[PDB]
């Protein structure tokens, strides 16, 4: 059954207008990198033998072609992560007091108690995911990737979008969210007159993400 | 600076020389010249030797064709991105951040290059900033006031309103603001006067 | 392989141990029933880290997937030329997660990555010798966030950046018959 | 010779499949980078790009060989039926909402937001005039109050 049958009450003089709203937080996952594995043709195909290598010299640069292709895959795997995460020239840092007008980001920004500078979400993520062949290491350690993630998160929390397009200009986070409502055609006063409810829904929605991720394996 | 174009040209020239170099490889035959195995051997055994050479060359040409068939997909993806950029940065102004250059996009000018394109993205970047006190609203008469197209900033004693991307402070009137509600629900509301352009004129007339 | 004392428990009659890949990882002694691990002898690549020849002629070498101990045996130091013996030993032997780097001076500093190594290690050439270190992901910054503070630009710059995208490649076409056969 | 031919073929097949899978991963990483630049460093008007709904902000999160985006969206809720009008005729002139839509609870006509119901009173600042009332279809009669 493709889905619930539904019928709109269309007419020539009837409009429906929203009176409330819900802040929704949802998770999107995108694979960014792949394991960099480089294989040596000779060790895999001949191994110990030397006569085998002399015969393999007759097959031309089959070794060169395969090794070159595999190294290209390896360099690309690091170029991908560099482009995805290293989009901030500086490393912006959250203020020592996390008082952001009621929006609680503690679930997404790192806590020093965890040895790796990882937020609770990232800890759930890492914990949940479990002969001439060498797996090369990534150019960035997971600590460095987390550092870029914190830098982007801090930049957005403290300076809105002003930092991806220019110098980071500080802006009060409730004021930033008002700019964003004005962005989607809802005047800013709706946020100011509902800040407590808006922040509360945002906090609860952020929290539900951990449960929705941990229990569901796929 | 032309790393991408050079990479494409080099990867094409290389691997086209690898195919030709394979043309002088025995593949376990007696010689890598078809004529020679023919002019030094009787057909019963020259047949077997040439068969071995054919298998090796067929593998080499097939490998080159497959590699080119994947590199062609990469260049297709690059050209589709470039066609999209031409349409959305050259034929119009984009509000997609970090698509047409780094900054607030204004326009672009396309340039051609061998086997590729070069875009010159003209962008607007804020340069010199100050820091100012601000407030979500302004209380005038028991009514919360908010700005229409700007933010409320203070030079330390004078509350002004200005646009969000260039400091141009103007007098807070009822025209560049709008009234909604009371001064009790907003959080961080401040007190100042919303001058109405009418009453001074009325006193004048 | 490298036969080492194993800690696993074979069955009394079992003589061989294989991993997921059907490769022996433990062997038992034919005489004394001593069960020993089999770990393949070290191997890996050798990378040469060098600033451009138009800049300098010094090099530094990396051996991937090795503990620094087995470089002198693995490289055939006695067999190669006296110049190779320089990079088979020395005082500046730094161990990274990528392997063993011989010929670069590990420092306690951080800069932009110049020549990648791996596991966050990047190496470069500054006074005048080759160094290795851990990269710094750009300058740190703390934005002066405050519940009633902003920052508003008073000037602006009109920049022109350059972007290059490949659009097409050579329309090469190869004749299969004449390539494989020529006139034959 | 036979063993070498077989092993070489197995290696070639492995490399080819890895190259194709790497191209797929490259596309995914490119989409992730655009998503980072357009959802995190800015607000996206693109529909359904940064989450389902009206995108407000996205907070990135790292993962093993990937990235996780938490999307913040504004989703309208608790809708209500209303009667609308393309325009309101006051003095024989046609008036249209500058920033909203005329709605009527039955007694009065108000102009509200297209996405949240905050009814207002139709003034000469909430609307603008265009021509006479003989052209618009569905135009209705009401008063455009002037605070002046």
């Amino acid at each position: 059954s493709l889905g619930a049958e539904n019928s709109v009450a269309y007419s020539n003089n009837s409009i429906a207008i929203p009176t409330n709203f819900t802040i929704s937080v949802t998770t999107e996952i995108l694979p960014v990198s792949m394991t960099k594995t480089s294989v040596d043709c000779t060790m895999y195909i001949c191994g110990d033998s030397t006569e085998c290598s002399n015969l393999l010299l007759q097959y031309g640069s089959f070794c060169t072609q395969l090794n070159r292709a595999l190294t290209g895959i390896a360099v690309e795997q690091d170029k991908n992560t560099q482009e995805v995460f290293a989009q901030v020239k500086q490393i912006y840092k959250t203020p020592p007091i996390k008082d952001f007008g009621g929006f609680n980001f503690s679930q997404i920004l790192p806590d020093p108690s965890k040895p790796s500078k990882r937020s609770p979400i990232e800890d759930l993520l890492f914990n949940k995911v479990t002969n001439g062949l060498t797996v090369l290491p990534p150019l960035l350690t997971d600590e460095m990737i987390a550092q870029y993630t914190s830098a982007l998160l801090a930049g957005t929390i403290t300076s809105g979008w002003t930092f991806g397009a220019g110098p980071a200009l500080q802006i009060p986070f409730p004021m930033q969210m008002a700019y964003r409502f004005n962005g989607i055609g809802v005047t800013q006063n709706v946020l100011y007159e509902n800040q407590k409810l808006i922040a509360n829904q945002f906090n609860s929605a952020i929290g539900k993400i951990q449960d929705s991720l941990s229990s569901t394996p796929s | 600076a032309l790393g991408k174009l050079q990479d494409v040209v080099n990867q094409n020239a290389q691997a086209l020389n690898t195919l030709v170099k394979q043309l002088s490889s025995n593949f376990g035959a007696i010689s890598s010249v078809l004529n020679d195995i023919l002019s030094r051997l009787d057909p019963p055994e020259a047949e077997v030797q040439i068969d071995r050479l054919i298998t090796g060359r067929l593998q080499s040409l097939q490998t080159y064709v497959t590699q080119q068939l994947i590199r062609a997909a990469e260049i297709r993806a690059s050209a589709n991105l470039a066609a999209t950029k031409m349409s959305e940065c050259v034929l119009g102004q984009s509000k997609r951040v970090d698509f047409c250059g780094k900054g607030y996009h204004l326009m672009s000018f396309p340039q051609s290059a061998p086997h590729g394109v070069v875009f010159l993205h003209v962008t607007y970047v804020p340069a010199q900033e100050k820091n100012f006190t601000t407030a979500p609203a302004i209380c005038h008469d028991g009514k919360a006031h908010f700005p229409r197209e700007g933010v409320f900033v203070s030079n330390g004693t004078h509350w002004f309103v200005t646009q969000r991307n260039f400091y141009e402070p103007q007098i807070i009137t009822t025209d560049n603001t709008f009234v909604s509600g009371n001064c009790d629900v907003v959080i961080g509301i401040v007190n100042n006067t919303v001058y109405d352009p009418l009453q001074p004129e009325l006193d004048s007339f | 392989g490298v036969l080492t004392e194993s800690n696993k428990k074979f069955l009394p009659f079992q003589q061989f141990g294989r991993d997921i890949a059907d490769t022996t990882d433990a062997v038992r002694d034919p005489q004394t029933l001593e069960i020993l691990d089999i770990t393949p002898c070290s191997f890996g690549g050798v990378s040469v880290i060098t600033p451009g020849t138009n800049t300098s002629n010094q090099v530094a070498v990396l051996y991937q997937d090795v503990n620094c101990t087995e470089v002198p045996v693995a490289i055939h130091a006695d067999q190669l030329t006296p110049t190779w013996r320089v990079y088979s030993t020395g005082s500046n032997v730094f161990q990274t997660r990528a392997g063993c780097l011989i010929g670069a001076e590990h420092v306690n500093n951080s800069y932009e990555c110049d020549i990648p190594i791996g596991a966050g290690i990047c190496a470069s050439y500054q006074t005048q010798s080759i160094i290795a270190y851990t990269m710094s992901l750009g300058a740190e910054n703390s934005v002066a966030y405050s519940n009633n503070s902003i920052a508003i630009p008073t000037n602006f710059t009109i920049s022109v950046t350059t972007e290059i995208l490949p659009v097409s490649m050579t329309k090469t076409s190869v004749d299969c018959t004449m390539y494989i056969c020529g006139d034959s």
